[PDB]
């Protein structure tokens, strides 16, 4: 991997900071660093670039931290919000001899998933049982952000979603698991100590 | 966005989005770095490939990329890209998805369930959570929505986003994706209003071959409702 970022996926609370590294390998004396943001609608987006001479690149609240000697370059996102959730990809743009003659190659880097965890107010985790309308689910909600959602041995658990109320002004965790089975023993892992399961 | 699905063998038509210079071409899989795959000429018309890729893999003519003899391990997402005139920078208008396999007869459409939010959670918290998951179904294309009374609420929902797989270890293998509406307790409990939730699934085309025995996995909508308890 030319370039490298050995991070796979971060988790950081809203109004905090994040920092994503990124590390690349080149022979060349003058280069540009980009970052970009991938949306879940896989679509890709310019955030900052950083020069082989520049000062470090600050733009709006992305600022990165350049270190010419060991390689490094950094991304930081600021204040972070929900919107800023997605995954990151390092890229760097190495010239041809006499310029960056518009042929030049971006290597990206396998990408830094950016997960921001909500705020909750007044957690009160508790399972459910919901029954189907149709025929004959188990849903985790109502957790706080630390408490990450683990996949049962096995049964299908789902991953920790963020929820949030538009006319309320609430925000809540949720996770789903299901098989074709108690509520209770659904979840094999990931253990909060208040439950009204 | 675009959703392209092609069975081993066949041939896959790319289009390009943002509309002058040179036009590149990009391949992101899964778990990999985001790669070129070639760049082609406004002017001269002239294509370049990259190294270890062979000719004739792909066409390019103004803008639409075609693809020759495809494979498993031609599927990932596909982005076109170009540098800005004045800054430099490089921009990818795409949003293209490839899926390609040995058969057409992996390919499933959604199972869709409604589930009425529990006694315990409109009695605790005071708010009704209803939960959607469609099971079943491939290749990963699908778009959830759900529809309170003939409109679309964008509103107290959640999707995965990334939808679990049901058996593991297989590349074949069939998805389940879920996603939720919180609504207020009281709001649940008005018979009068109507829960829907749908989910767009796009399958096979007209064009595609479909010799088996059970019905063709067309591009199709389906939908699951339920209705309000008071009691």
């Amino acid at each position: 991997q030319k370039v490298t970022q050995a991070q796979s996926s971060v988790s950081m609370p809203v109004r905090k900071a994040v920092t994503l590294n990124c590390l690349y390998e080149t022979s060349w004396w003058s280069y540009y660093i980009f970052w970009y943001k991938q949306l879940p609608s896989k679509e890709m987006i310019f955030l900052i670039r950083q020069g082989s001479d520049e000062q470090n690149a600050k733009s709006g609240r992305y600022s990165v931290n350049f270190k010419k000697a060991a390689k490094s370059v950094a991304l930081t996102i600021s204040a972070l919000q929900l919107e800023d959730s997605a995954k990151y990809f390092c890229a760097l743009g190495e010239p041809s001899y006499w310029g960056f003659p518009r042929t030049t190659r971006v290597i990206f880097g396998k990408g830094t998933r950016v997960t921001v965890e909500p705020n909750i107010q007044n957690p009160d985790p508790a399972v459910y049982q919901l029954r189907d309308s149709k025929s004959s689910v188990c849903l985790f909600t109502d957790f706080d952000s630390q408490t990450n959602v683990s996949q049962s041995k096995d049964v299908y658990i789902t991953d920790k979603c963020v929820l949030d109320m538009r006319s309320m002004d609430f925000k809540s965790n949720s996770a789903v698991a299901w098989s074709n089975f108690a509520c209770a023993n659904a979840f094999n892992n990931s253990i909060p100590e208040d439950t009204f399961f | 966005t675009k959703s392209v699905i092609r069975q081993t063998g066949s041939s896959a038509e790319i289009t390009c989005d943002l509309a002058t210079g040179y036009i590149h071409w990009y391949l992101h899989q899964e778990g990999k770095a985001p790669q070129r795959l070639l760049y082609y000429d406004s002017y001269t018309s002239s294509v370049v490939l990259e190294s270890g890729i062979s000719p004739g893999k792909y066409d390019t003519y103004g803008l639409r990329m075609i693809l020759r003899n495809l494979i498993e391990n031609d599927s990932g997402v596909y982005y076109c890209a170009t540098w800005d005139e004045k800054y430099y920078k490089k921009l990818f208008g795409s949003g293209t998805t490839l899926v390609v396999t040995e058969d057409l007869k992996n390919v499933f459409p959604p199972e869709v369930a409604v589930f009425e939010p529990s006694e315990a959670e409109i009695s605790h918290t005071q708010k009704a959570t209803l939960v959607c998951l469609a099971t079943g179904f491939y290749p990963d294309h699908v778009e959830l929505s759900w529809w309170v009374n003939g409109k679309e609420v964008h509103s107290g929902v959640c999707t995965d986003p990334q939808p679990l797989k049901e058996q593991p270890a297989l590349n074949d293998s069939r998805y389940a994706l879920s996603s939720r509406l919180r609504v207020s307790a009281t709001f649940w409990q008005n018979p009068r209003n109507h829960f829907r939730c749908q989910v767009q699934f796009y399958g096979l085309s007209e064009n595609d071959e479909w010799t088996q025995d059970r019905a063709k996995p067309v591009t199709q909508i389906v939908s699951a409702e339920a209705w309000g308890r008071a009691d």
